[PDB]
RNA sequence: GAAAUUGAAACCUGGCGCAAUAGAUAUAGUACCGCAAGGGAAAGAUGAAAAAUUAUAACCAAGCAUAAUAUAGCAAGGACUAACCCCUAUACCUUCUGCAUAAUGAAUUAACUAGAAAUAACUUUGCAAGGAGAGCCAAAGCUAAGACCCCCGAAACCAGACGA
RNA sequence: CCGAGCCUGGUGAUAGCUGGUUGUCCAAGAUAGAAUCUUAGUUCAACUUUAAAUUUGCCCACAGAACCCUAAAUCCCCUU
RNA sequence: ACCUCGGAGCAGAACCCAACCUCCGAGCAGUACAUGCUAAGACUUCACCAGUCAAAGCGAACCUCAAUUGAUCCA
């Protein structure tokens, strides 16, 4: 032998310094491990876009949980939102409702006013003076 | 088996309903065509995927511009399938050289020369 | 083996080069070991050219 | 991004602004303000004058270290990368409304 | 990891933004060295920014050892005594003022 | 009960899918579009004779650019600045 | 093809190539085309003056045999009553 | 949610596209005085200035051809006319 | 001259101060690794 | 696979060789195995003083105790106030058209274990119709350096010994 | 443990066949076929890669590409 | 049973295209003896080996068929 790695100590160290709460012979030993961490750590990646779906879906279903409480639903919600043009994601349409249901009341309120401004649109298209709350803003 | 599909000529023929429909007068027709792509480049031949590639719509939801032309207009026919086509057309005349920094697109296929960006 | 400031030479042959091909010639230098590199042969170009000037 | 704020409160950013710490800035965009028994909605968001949100810069991170790994089966297929991204962190130090309306 | 690593929510050391800002960073302690290659960024930056460094910051206050070292260190504790070293070993002038600037403006 | 014959979607045999009015409501709406397209890239602005020697000055001086681009390719330029800084990593104070 | 060799530990080249190709300087080998001595009474005219003409070799199989030879072979030889002299070197050739 | 009703308008589909949610300003000085320009407000204003330099260009090299070819032929009304005289 | 000039005002040279010019010695490419070391080419 | 021919310059006491799975097999051809030819090992470590067993040297592999178990599932990830409880997730390598595959190998830990090189090119120097410290190459080449080419495994064949 | 013993030596036998081949990071990248005591392989082709010289490459517009015995297309092709 | 070569369909329309897929054939024959020598330019049985066409000039007169066959060393 003329050159041998002393440092092999440390390189596995770190790798089991991540892998200390592992369970079983996993924290132990070096090659239980190998195979773990890397699985471990590639999950972690992928796991965001999880983290992104799981946290949208339940932001679904905390607005869907209040405004059937006020008596709408979701679907009808949020397309009478961006029809009276208020650009207010999920999270704080879910936050606004757990804080101040008074304020998601006048939301709902304010939604539930444009679906009977739209049913009028639909029985008329024109021919009629425009919903108010229907009405918008023209930017150039 | 499959090949390349030549299509009639006479498809591309519009009549009087398509011209009301459309709004899109035959007299004074217009210049240029805003293209989006939409459907994948993928599952599609060689020779499908390239040309979009020549044209420069790999990226989607990209408008770019193209000329109204018979030698171009062969070109997004056989990748018709792939695009948005839209006219162009611009009320305030064509973009000065003081105002090429302030343009803006709409989805109408409008191209404002001026943008002050408050409303009326 | 070129001495002391290369970019006065290399500028001098690039404006000697130029009308020959019609484009501004891309060359390449090394002050270091003090050479030049020029695409294309010129030799019996720049012989005559080194000539006349005296070198 | 949203967030939901009020006074005397942080916030965090993942990106850098380029300012200076401790330094106060006027945010624009409001989507809505509310008090106790009235709300302010925009269409899309409020006026100029109506607001005036100012908030400090107190503090910047280094984001903590994410670790990623992509990997394939079977085909020796493996790779690391540690990322630390840059982190600002806001406060809104009072809110105001205008009588214009 | 999210799981390996503790966590905390997110806070401020005594609600800094109200009130007078304060620079949080108490103090810097620069292990440089007369001798020793890796120690020419360190000691290039004592030369021009460290100066214009404490002109720019009189709260945070500085100290250089300058004593034999086969690598150079660079250690910074805070108000609240949470000391948090780096290694500034075989490092550019340019980095090293960028490092210093991240660790007088975090907490 | 309810197995099939070897794979789900091959051979003589496979599982028989059918249409949702989703999947319907979908690609009409892509085809319908598609004739609006069909619409506006008829009605031509110039004629072949017309569109023919226009553009080949834009394509003649940009396929040049691209053969200057090609031409210029050569190692970078060294400098004494450059090699003689390596020896400043021994720079130590008096 | 015999790398090294055991007395010398030195490129061996075999006396095959010798005997069927020929060099010129500028990393060109000619050679006689095959069939030429053989079956001549059925072939047309067209076809043995086709078999008589020397011709070139490929750049694959020029490099082939190009490695087996060593450089003793790839020398400038200066022959007397040589009709190759005015084809070892080569005049004209762009690119 | 709400594409289809954007568009109706003229609005991008998503609003992240362009409009007041996005072009304005997202932070100013508390002094008054105006933040420098955001990085992806940057990038879209040099797109839309390539966008409008290549517009410019292909509208005018369509005219020149247009144009070019009525010079052909009032040229060869011309070289006619020359054909008869003769 | 301008090259003498420096050096002058530049440190001394020794052994720590010695490098090759780049592009000479190109580094040696081991298979051992993820990259080469699966089948080494 | 040549030869004719040509013709070299030293005192030996040194190592960019190894440090107990290394280096001779070796503490020794010793133990042990085989009637015989022959095959063939393993190991030790205090301190100046052991006519000082003084004396935290204490902390470190696997393996265990100190300290068993808690519905449910590749042993984890996102996380969470909270370990679990929720959502997500078909081990590693080889092989193959394609594998969690119920195809191969792997109990685990420590140590050892597997890409050596020539013309021909290319990068960097040097000099230049010359180059190279005889010899060799040459219609800008020549000289020098650089990087480029693995291990384990059979039934067998032959020669000479040793055995009824 | 005799379809011909056992030991050493030639011997690191050879094996187109299996087994396995060690640090990090990035880019490009599966591609017609011919011959072979040859189909478990190899040489060439083609494809792919590196560093370069030069200029056309690709999509393609009218025209053009068989009698014999009514297809989707294909080849070439200035423009764009 | 087949192993090489040529023609037709599969392969309808530039080229190519396999199956122990469907058919017909070849391993010659006949007439000259310039069936002599050289030479531009190109194709090529998907590489190579091979196989092909040939202007013009010297020198002369005034080839058909489709496969119709075989490298190197050596003699
Ligand atoms: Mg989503
Ligand atoms: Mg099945
Ligand atoms: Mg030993
Ligand atoms: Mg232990
Ligand atoms: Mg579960
Ligand atoms: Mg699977
Ligand atoms: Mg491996
Ligand atoms: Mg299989
Ligand atoms: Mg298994
Ligand atoms: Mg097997
Ligand atoms: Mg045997
Ligand atoms: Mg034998
Ligand atoms: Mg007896
Ligand atoms: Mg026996
Ligand atoms: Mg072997
Ligand atoms: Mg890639
Ligand atoms: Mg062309
Ligand atoms: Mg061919
Ligand atoms: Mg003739």
């Amino acid at each position: 032998l003329r050159n041998r790695v002393t440092d092999r100590y440390f390189r596995i160290q770190e790798v089991l310094k991540h892998a200390r709460h592992f369970r079983g012979r996993k924290n132990r030993c070096y090659r239980l491990a190998v195979r773990t961490v890397i699985r471990a750590f590639v999950k972690c990646t992928k796991a965001r876009y999880l983290k992104k779906k799981n946290m949208r879906t339940l932001w679904i279903n905390r607005i869907t949980a209040a405004s059937q409480e006020h008596g709408l639903k979701y679907p009808a919600l949020i397309g009478n939102l961006v029809k009276c043009q208020v650009e207010l994601n999920r999270k704080v349409l879910a936050d606004l409702a757990i804080y101040e249901p008074k304020t998601f009341k006048s939301l709902a309120a304010l939604a539930s006013r444009r679906r009977h401004e739209g049913f009028a649109a639909a029985l008329g298209d024109g021919k009629e003076p425009e919903g108010i709350f229907s009405r918008v803003v023209q930017y150039h | 088996k499959f090949t390349r599909s030549r299509i009639p000529e006479k498809v591309f023929q519009a009549s009087p309903e398509d011209h009301e429909k459309y709004g899109g007068d035959p007299q004074n027709p217009h210049k240029l065509h805003i293209v989006t792509r939409i459907k994948s480049t993928r599952r599609r031949p060689y020779w499908e995927k390239d040309i979009i590639k020549m044209l420069g719509l790999e990226k989607a939801h990209t408008p770019q511009v193209h000329k109204n032309i018979p030698s171009v207009n062969a070109k997004l026919k056989v990748v018709k399938h792939l695009i948005r086509i839209k006219p162009l057309k611009l009320p305030q005349g064509l973009p000065a050289e003081e105002n090429m920094s302030n343009t803006c697109l709409k989805s109408t296929g409008e191209l404002v020369v001026q943008w002050h960006l408050k409303p009326v | 083996k070129v001495e002391g400031d290369i970019w006065a030479l290399q500028k001098d042959v690039e404006d000697f080069l130029s009308p020959l091909l019609g484009k501004t010639p891309v060359t390449q230098v090394n002050e270091v070991t003090g050479t030049l590199r020029i695409k294309g042969y010129f030799d019996q170009e720049l012989k005559a050219w080194l000539l006349e000037k005296g070198f | 991004r949203q967030w939901k704020v009020t006074s005397e409160d942080l916030i965090l950013i993942g990106n850098e602004l380029d300012l200076a710490c401790g330094e106060r800035i006027r945010l624009e965009k409001v989507l809505l303000v509310g008090a106790d028994n009235f709300t302010l909605l925009g269409k899309p968001l409020l006026g100029k004058d109506l607001v005036r949100v100012e908030a400090t810069v107190i503090e910047k991170t280094e984001s903590w270290p994410r670790i990623i790994m992509r990997f394939r089966k079977r085909k020796n297929f493996k790779k690391k990368r540690i990322v630390t991204t840059p982190q600002t962190v806001l406060r809104i130090n009072s809110i105001e409304i205008a009588p214009c309306l | 990891t999210a799981r390996g690593t503790p966590s905390r929510f997110l806070a401020s050391v005594l609600h800094n933004g109200l009130g007078r800002y304060v620079q949080q960073l108490q103090r810097l302690s620069f292990s440089v060295s007369r001798d020793g290659a890796s120690s020419r960024g360190a000691r290039e930056f004592v030369e021009r920014e460290v100066i214009d460094f404490a002109r720019r910051n009189p709260g945070v206050v500085i100290y250089v050892n300058s004593r034999p070292c086969c690598v150079p260190r660079v250690v910074a504790e805070y108000l609240n005594g949470a000391v948090r070293e780096e290694s500034i070993h075989c490092k550019s002038v340019e980095e090293i003022s960028t490092l210093v600037q991240k660790l007088a403006d975090q907490s | 009960r309810g197995r099939i014959p070897g794979r789900q979607w091959i051979g003589k045999h496979r599982r028989p899918r059918f249409v949702s009015l989703r999947a319907k409501q979908n690609m009409i709406r892509r085809l319908e579009i598609e004739a609006e397209n069909h619409y506006w890239l008829s009605m031509p602005y110039m004629t072949r004779e017309q569109e023919r020697g226009h553009a080949a000055v834009r394509r003649r001086e940009a396929f040049e650019a691209i053969k200057a681009a090609a031409t210029s390719k050569f190692p970078p330029h060294r400098f004494i600045a450059d090699q003689l800084d390596h020896l400043n990593v021994t720079k130590k104070w008096s | 093809l015999t790398y090294f060799s055991a007395r010398k530990g030195k490129r061996k080249t075999v006396k095959a190539v010798i005997d069927r190709f020929l060099r010129l300087h500028c990393g060109l080998w000619v050679r006689r085309k095959a069939g030429y001595k053989k079956k001549l009474w059925k072939k047309t005219p067209a076809r043995k003056k086709r078999l008589r003409e020397f011709v070139f070799c490929n750049k694959t199989q020029s490099k082939l045999l190009d490695k087996m030879t060593t450089s003793f072979w790839k020398r400038r030889n200066w022959y007397v009553d040589d009709p190759y002299q005015k084809y070892h070197d080569r005049t004209n050739l762009k690119v | 949610a709400g594409g289809q009703w954007r568009l109706q308008q003229g609005l991008a589909a998503n609003p992240s596209g362009y409009g007041p949610l996005t072009e304005l300003p997202d932070w100013s000085y508390a002094d008054g005085r105006p933040a420098p320009p955001m990085k992806g407000q940057l990038r879209r204003k040099a797109e839309r200035e390539t966008f409008a330099r290549r517009v410019v260009l292909l509208s005018q090299e369509m005219d020149a051809g247009l144009q070019a070819w009525q010079l052909r032929q009032q040229k060869l009304q011309e070289e006619q006319r020359k054909q008869e005289n003769a | 001259a301008r090259a003498l000039d420096l050096l002058r005002g530049l440190p001394r040279v020794s052994l720590a101060n010695l490098k090759p010019n780049p592009g000479s010695k190109k580094p040696e490419r081991r298979p051992r690794g993820r990259r080469r070391g699966r089948k080494c080419g």
